[PDB]
Order: structure tokens, then C-alpha cells, then sequence
């Protein structure tokens, strides 16, 4: 599954 | 969505609807959109995700694609969380009511003020989450390995374009600097970026080939 | 509409009819205006659910056919109930109170706020939903038979093209992805489609023809 | 307006002020007006609706009729409602002190949240509403009579312009489908129509000719 | 006397 | 008659 | 502004300010400023008077001649209303002290909220209108005098500049429709209007030259 | 002095 | 800001920093900035007026200069006001205090909501606008000697003119009608300006050369 | 953020969020973005920090050098304040805590409204600031040495370049007059900024050469 | 020192 | 380090 896109916290 | 006045329902808002439509209109399915549909969602019920995904009238690939994802989150809730109606009693959600298709407002408004709070919100929400990172995934136009450098491109743009591409992928924290960012460098920063060492920080990089 | 101060009137705000307004001149019946107009009228009394509707300029044929189901329903409500005045006492609503025509702000308060509530605004929204389904139905430009894919069309914009006139037509849930779709496709896509085999995902069929 | 805190007095705000004189603007006297007006003057002060109508700039034919109408409204209320001061005490209103001309703003909040209440500003908004109907009919362009449909023209089309007609021109309820709608359609269209038989829907005239 | 412009209510 | 617009809920 | 809290202060709104900045360089001196300046300042304490007129950065010459308006005022007061300190009590507002020049917003704020209140936001704000009606009045373009039907100008268009006029010029009530409304249309509406009659009404007027 | 331009109330 | 509730804390308003930084960009320092600037600081800490000056990204120049004259106003204030810490005590403004350069927003709150109050804001605000006076003082374009009326310019036009560059000029309020406005004025105005006589008002004046 | 109703969270709004995107599309890295960022996040959690900094879609080079600064600034935090769970009690933050990557929402509200409050959110924004800082100077594309006065060019507007250059290049208070901005002018000023001696102000120096 | 810029009040 | 670019304050 993908990792999601949050860069920060 | 629920906010405190003791924690009460309020109606979504007129700025809320148009900022959520505006977004999708104008960004589509780049990375930041999801973090934008977080925020315009703070505290909302079920019901309101439902309107905000609802109010969408174009991308309808992705929206059925969303359908299919909340679908598969909802059966694999009810496999992990089974329910065996008691006058005036709350009864336990089901995936689908999570999902808003077979509860009530009244009922989403008593699971989130309830004592111990069953935040369905917040699980409808991690559901959708889950959708659109697919979707951005499958909408992301570039692979990060055909990113590079250009012979006159300054190397600033060169990373904005890298880590633009990489956040739409969406590879692991571990995948997710001192390796193809430095391969796929044009001649001259690849040459400047190799004699800086192991270790280097971006900041040290973005200087060095300035 | 009405609010939590106890529940409370509240007029309808410039920024919620103007919203109104613009979607209706932007979006004409497109699908998607629905699930907007319902979002905008969130604890709309009958007052305020007609204010709405008066307040469009154009479009009058459709609001010629809105007004008829209104007429429908509201028969339709007091065949199912009918009524047989106290001194100070509620009486029982009518179809053409529920749609705002024989009774007062007042009343429309009163019978939204009692306990147990008679909910007045919500009876009205659901006769007005069914009349703009069967104008968006009509309104509809395209068949879904007619929805095919270009021989050099992406297959991601044609699935934005059929899920755009299904979600249009409303046919029932059962008739609307497995059938269809995979036989209006164009004829390299197709040969693709149907080596998945049957049961294939939108995202596995989306993946396969990119 | 007067709202609830008790019923308290509170501005007319920027945001009210400039959406009524915008539509004024945008709209002029096409229907959709008068029903913008009453949302927009929701718990209006006889004071507040007077500012609304003199923060319009131009079309002073139509403000001096709406005058005009006015005047002969308190005329006949005084004639209605006869009135024969005591120290501290409430006074009577007359016609002039419901159109807000020799009625101050705190007598004008007295009236409307006395117990029981002397709604001015509603009674008020009834005479302006009717002054507007007759500036509304005045300014239609078109009669019902010459609104015909194209040889070449979609009937839906000609539906919205023959139903935006008949609502400027404000003719009675019995008077305003079955008669006039059939004879002036296109020959082809006519044909259809009359085929039909008597006590055809709206709905079902418009599919016949789509 | 014209009977209004209130389509619905 | 027609299902309705509501894809999601 | 003072609001409904007990009358407590509250900060002049950047939507308030930016309002009439606008309207002013919209509008200039056409005769719907005003009441929309009024609109605009309900409430206004000297101070926030001030600010409004102050934020004007055009029409240099008018602002000096209201100033001149406002001094004559303030003298006129004083002669009317003079003033023969106590420690802690309220002292009696002079000229100056109304138009917020010699007094500060605290003593602003204990004049308008004592019992009795000494509003001195509302006499202010009738000195600066008496200055913008003569303001009005000196950039009136056209004398009523002046405007004549042209012999293909619509009856309502000649109708509308007559009115606008006549409100700019802002003659006495008594001078300001059966006289000179009449003369100055072309020879064939007025061969209609005289055939009318005494005591017709403006919307008989407007029928008859349709 | 001008009469003014409110012409209603 | 700082409004009441109790005197509380607010934070700085979207609407506020967006009003602020686009007068700047659209006014640079024509003299009605000042007025803009001071109604849209009210009740501002020394913190929420740094945030606004910090905001500007233009006028560095301006900035700077603005800079120098809070530090001696900072410094002038110290002369007048010296200092000689006791625990959970207040303690004493210095100018860097006032200027929010050496305080904290909550000793800021202290001050300013202490009985008596400590207006740390309002003094600071003074600085500010000292500073600004002198700045729309240098930016002036033009000196009031330089304003001369044309041969074909309508006398209106000149005087705006000319009341324009005597607010930037900022002259005393002695100095600063009877003397260059004649003077400046063109020779068939000056010869009917000089023929009215002494003491003519303005508004005589702008009749008389009409 | 968290505001007082006692401080409860508030959901961060739609215009917040619309300002800052906006703000960062229109001014890049310009050094009035970090006091807008700050002001704009007055009173927000470590979450609402994360929120506007994610809705970012463009500079990813600057926001990766961003995430480096966060997570140097975490690890010192953990070094000089380790942390050796009790049963509903407040553990201690760590970096990651502070950064909101390990945190709760409720857990950051538990922590800046305890008595004694630890603010996480100033905490993570002083964070923040640093990373801005330093993007900002290597965003800076024009050395001060290199900001001259040509020839032609009002001394004025060569000032403002180059307090906008030393502005972005960050200097210390020292080094940031009497020197290099004399050094740089063009031969005609420099010769009179020369004659007015030692201790000038830019005040001075600007009257001198203008 | 300049006089200010607030012609009113 | 640089030293910021808050000039007010």
C-alpha cells in the first residue's frame, strides 16, 4: 500500500 | 460537523463546501489535495464526508475508485468487529453505518459524543484517506527514475521536480536523497555532489551545485 | 433555518443564498448540484427550502416540473394522513403545509422543534430531492450505450466519461462496471480487459489499459 | 434586523447591504428579485428595509412608483386602523409610522417585540412586495402570447422562455399548460402534444417532444 | 391586482 | 423511478 | 461602533472600512452614497465617524467643504448648548467633542451608553450628512430643467434621468411629476399625457406612453 | 438647504 | 487584539493582515494609510502591530526610516521614564517593551489589561504613526507651491488637486485657502475668487467658478 | 489552534488555510512570507502547524530542507531532555512529540493547556521559523555587495533594493548603512552623502540625495 | 514635526 | 545561523 503523502508530522 | 458550545452539531459551511470543490477543481489529484480535504474536514460526521465527496462533479474514475476502497475498509471492519435493538439504546456501528449508507445523523452524533467516544468520523475518514493516496498514486504522470537534471537546469528545480514526483509516488519512508537524486544529476552538479562525501545534508547539496 | 443556541430560527444567510444561486447558473442539473443543494439547506425550514427555489432566474421549465412532483407528494402525504382548531394548540400539518404553501414561520418552528419534533423541513427537502432526480435523469445529454472509447482516447478519461453519464441516468443499483464498461471499450483496451478474467477491480482494470 | 441574544436590534451588515445592491444590479426587475428581497430583509426593521430601498442608484422610475404604492398603502391602513400621548407608554402606529417616515428605530423595536408583537417590518415588507409586483408586470418584455417555439428550437428551450414569461406577467393562479403551451409549440411538436390526450404532465409533454 | 412572483410556498 | 446522485452514504 | 453585548465597543470591521472606501470610489457623490454611508456607520461612535471620512483618499475638495459643514455645526451647537471638573464624573460634550476632535473614545462611549444617553455618534453623524447632501447637490451634473425626452427615448428611460436628477438636485418635497415631468416629454407622449388628465399617477403615465 | 436623499422613510 | 468577553486576548484576524498588506501595495503612502492603519490596529498588542509593519515586503526604505523613529521615540521614552524582579510580579515598560521588542505577548496582556491599565499599544501605535507622518511627508510628490490651476481645468479638479498635496504636506493647521488657492487659481477664476471678497468659504468659492 | 471560550481547541478555518497557500504561491520565499506564516498560526498545535505546512504543493526542494531542520531541532530537544506510561496521566514530550509525528491531537492540547502550560505548538514553530530562515537566505538571489546605484536611478528606490536584499540575507544586527550604502551609490550621491559627515540618518541621507 | 494626516476628529 | 527577518519587534 502507498505510504500516504503527510511530509510533515 | 460536531464542535464544542458540550460538544453539539453544526451545519457544514457554505465557505467549507466551495473551499473542498474549489481544490478538486483546481488541483485534482496532486499530493497536497489530501492534506487540504484533512483539514476542511476537521471534525465532520460521516455525513458531511459524504457531501464533500459527493459535491464532486468530475473525476468519476476516482471517485468509483474511492467507492471500491471504502467498501473493502467497511467488510474487513465488520470481519474484525462483529454485532449480535434494546428500547432507547445505542446500537454498535457496522461498516456500513461508519461509511454513513445505513446510520443516521443522529445516530453518527451519538457514537462521537458518546462516553467512551466511538469516533466514527475519524475511521470513515482514515478510510477515505487510504482511497485517495491510491488515487494519487495512479494519477502520478512521472516515474522518479525518469527525473532528471537537465545541461541547463538549475539544480533547485531539478529537486523541486524530484521530490514533487516522490511524494506522488508514494514509496516507502525507507525507499523515500544520497542515491538517485544524486545518479540522476546532470554532468557537472553529479561530479560536485560526489566529491562532497557520504552523509551530505540537501541543504549542503542545493549550496554545493548552486 | 434552524439552530442550537434550545433550537432557534435563524435566517438564511447571504452567503448561502448567493452559493445557491451560482451553482444553479454554474452547474445547471448536473448530478452534483443535488448533494449541494442539500448540504446548503442543512436545518432549512419549508420557508427557507422555498426562498431557494424562488430565488432561481432561469430554468423554469424545470421548476414548472419541480413544482408538479412538490403537488405529487404532497397529495400522496395526505392520503396517507389525514386530519379531522384547539385554542393555542399545534394542529396536524397537511402536505401543503409540509411544502410551505398553507402555514407560517411560526408553525413550521413549531412543529420542527416539538418533542417528539415533527420535522417539516427534512419531509420537504426529501419531496424536492425526488422531483431534481427526475430532472437530472431527463436533463441527462448522453445514453450509457452511447458512451464508447476513441481508438486514442486514455482510458481514464472515458471511465470519467461513463461513471459521469451513469451517475446522470440513475439506473438502480443492481443495473449499475463489469458488463458494460469492458464492451464499450476501444478494441486494444478490450483485449486487455477481458484477459483479467472475471471479478477484476476498477483500480486492476484502470492499471491494465494505462 | 431584530434577532435573538430576547429580541435584540443588531446592524444591517456590509455583506446583506451590498447583496441587495448587486442583484438590483445584476437582475434588475426579472422576477428572481422579490423572493432575494424578502430573504435578504429577514428580520428587517421598517429602518432597515428604507435603506435597502434607497442604496439603489438607479431605475428612480420604478423607487418613485414603489413610493407611490407604498403611500397608498398607509392610506388605506389609516383608513383600516383609526387612532385617538400617555407618559412612557407605547403609541399606535399609523401608516407613515409603518413605512418608517415618522416612526423612530426605538419605537419601531417596541412594536416588534411587544407582547403580543406589531410586526411593522412585515407589514411593511408586504406593501413593498406588492409595489414590486407591479413594477415586475410593468417591465416584462414579452406576452405569454408571443412566446411561439422555433422551427428549429429544443422544446425544453421553449418551455423556459414561455414559463419565465408567464411568471413576470403574474397572471392569476387559474389563468396560469394545457391550452396555451400546446398552441404555440411548432408544428411538429403540436402534433405530438395533441396526440397525447387531455391531462398530460409537464414531465410527460417534454419527453414527448425531446 | 398581480398575484406574485412566489412559484413555490 | 430514478435512484438518485448520492454516490457516497 | 456600539453593540449589544450591556452596550459595549466594538472594533470598526476591515468589512466596513473596505465597503465605503469602495463605494465612495464607485460612486462618488451620487445620492445613494449617503444612505448607504449611514447604513454602513450604525452604531459608529464619533471616532469610528471619523475613521470613515478620514480613509478617503480622493475628492480632497469635498472632504475640506464637509469639514467647513461640521465647524458650523459644532459653533451652532455651543451658542445652542454651553458648558460652565469634577473628580470621576462625566463632563458636558461641546462642539468639538461631538465631532470627536477634543474628546477620546472613552468619553465617546460613557456619553452614548449613560442613562440618560447622550448619543453623541448620532448628532455627529446628522452634521456630516447635512454636509454630503450639499456635496450631492453641488456635483449634480445636469439642472431638472434640462432633461427632455429625446424623440426615440423609451418613456421609461427619460423617466429614470428625470428622477435621478431630481433626487440629486434634492429640491424641497412641495417642489419635487404633474408639471414638469409632462412638459419636458416629446410631442407624442405628452399629446397622451395631457389627454390623461388631472391627479394621473406615475404608473398611469408610464402605461400610457409604452 | 437640500431636502435630502432618502426617499423612503 | 485585546476585546472584551473580560478583557481577552484574540488573535490577528486573516481579513486584517490581507486589508493591511493590499492597502500598502495598492496606497504605497498616500496620507489616508494612516487612518486605514490605525482603525484596522484597533486594540492591538505591540505584538499584532510588529506583525503588520513585518508583513510589508516592498517600501524597505520606508521601513527603515520607520524603524529609526521608534527607536528614538523608544529611547526618549526611557529618558523620561527610568527603571530601578519580585516574584509573579509586573514589572516596568522600558521603550524596547513598548515596542514589543523586548516583551512577551503575555506581559504585553499584563499591561495593557491591568487596573490601571498600561496602554503599551497605544503608546507604541503613537510611535508608529510619527514615524509614518514623516514618511507620507517625504513621498510627497509635489509642493503645494507647484499646484496651479490650468487654462481648461474645471476649478473642482484643481482644488481636489490642491487639498490633496496640503494632507500629504502635512503643514500646521495655521499654515494650512484665503491665500494660494486664490493665488494658484487660473485668471478668470482668480478674478472672480478676488471679487467675492474676504472670509468666502469654500463652498462659495467652487460655486462662484462653476 | 486553541482559543478561549477556558482554552478549548477550535478547528483551523478555511480562510486560514486559503491565506496560506495563497501566500506561498504569491511571494515564494520572499522574507514577509515567515511573519505572515507566524501570524497565521497564532495559537495552533503541532497538528495545525503540520496542516498548513502539508498543504504546500510546490517547493519540495525547500520543504524537504524544511523537514531536515524539524528533525535536527527534534533530536536536540531529545538531548537535552530525555524521558525515562502511568494510568490517565500527561507523559513527557519528545522531539518527535513536539514535530506532532508521535503525538495525538489530544495529547498536544493536553500539553499547552496544562497548568504549568508546555507549549508545544511555539515550540515547533520556533522549530519551523529556523528552517524558513535558512531557505529564505539561500532563496536570496542578489548579494548585497552587488545592489549599486545606477546612474539614473532615484536614490530612493536604489534604498529600497537594498533593504530588501539585506533583508532576505539575514546579517546579524551588526553587520546590518553607514558603509556599504554610501560605498554603493552613484558618484553624484556619494559625493553628498560624503559632505554630511559621520552619524547621518537615513532620513538625512535621503533628503540629502533626493 | 509634521501635523498628521487625520483631517477629521 | 541567520538572524531572522522579523525587523519590528
Amino acid at each position: 500500500s502507498p505510504s500516504g503523502v503527510f511530509t510533515f508530522g | 460537523p460536531i464542535v464544542q458550545n458540550q460538544m453539539v452539531h453544526q451545519c457544514i459551511s457554505p465557505r467549507t463546501l466551495n473551499a473542498w470543490v474549489k481544490v478538486v477543481e483546481e488541483k485534482a489529484f496532486s499530493p497536497e489535495v489530501i492534506p487540504m480535504f484533512s483539514a476542511l474536514s476537521c471534525g465532520a460526521t460521516p455525513q458531511d464526508l459524504n457531501t464533500m465527496l459527493n459535491t464532486v462533479g468530475g473525476h468519476q474514475a476516482a471517485m468509483q475508485m474511492l467507492k471500491e476502497t471504502i467498501n473493502e475498509e467497511a467488510a474487513e471492519w465488520d470481519r474484525l468487529h462483529p454485532v449480535h435493538i434494546a428500547p432507547g439504546q445505542m446500537r454498535e456501528p457496522r461498516g456500513s453505518d461508519i461509511a454513513g449508507t445505513t446510520s443516521t445523523l443522529q445516530e453518527q452524533i451519538g457514537w462521537m459524543t458518546h462516553n467512551p467516544p466511538i469516533p466514527v468520523g475519524e475511521i470513515y475518514k482514515r478510510w477515505i484517506i487510504l482511497g485517495l493516496n491510491k488515487i494519487v498514486r495512479m494519477y502520478s504522470p512521472t516515474s522518479i527514475l525518469d527525473i532528471r537534471q537537465g545541461p541547463k537546469e538549475p539544480f533547485r528545480d531539478y529537486v523541486d521536480r524530484f521530490y514533487k514526483t516522490l511524494r506522488a509516488e508514494q514509496a516507502s519512508q525507507e525507499v523515500k536523497t544520497e542515491t538517485l537524486l544524486v545518479q540522476n544529476a546532470n554532468p557537472d552538479c553529479k561530479t560536485i555532489l560526489k566529491a562532497l562525501g557520504p552523509g551530505a545534508t540537501l541543504e549542503e547539496m542545493m549550496t554545493a551545485c548552486q
